[PDB]
């Protein structure tokens, strides 16, 4: 089994983390708009 | 030579309205912004931008002003 062995074994990028802790948000969809305070 | 669309008057109601959904760790998700103005001869309600309540609290417009 170790001759054998020997003789026989001898992507897309990640996006970027995105960071948002504690700042407000603006949404703007497509039938309703957001505002989203502290 | 130029054209202006101007809304003016006495601010009879502001009220910030809420949504529907929530999103979670904020607080007040505002979908629209709903002001009542009154003039001479006429009155109006508005409804208006969300983002147009912050700088309505950056200039400090309250009840009973112009």
């Amino acid at each position: 089994l170790l001759k054998k062995r020997a003789g026989k074994s001898r992507f897309v990028k990640p996006r970027r983390p995105y960071n948002s802790e504690g700042m407000t948000r603006i949404l703007r969809r497509y039938e309703e708009d957001l505002f989203c305070t502290f | 030579k130029e054209t202006k669309e101007v809304y003016e008057g006495e601010v009879t109601e502001l009220t910030p309205e809420d949504a529907e959904n929530p999103l979670g760790g904020y607080g007040k998700t505002i979908s629209h912004v709903i002001v009542g103005l009154k003039s001479a001869k006429g009155t109006k309600t508005l409804r208006l931008d969300p983002t147009i309540y912050e700088s309505i609290q950056r200039e400090k417009v309250s009840i009973g002003d112009v």
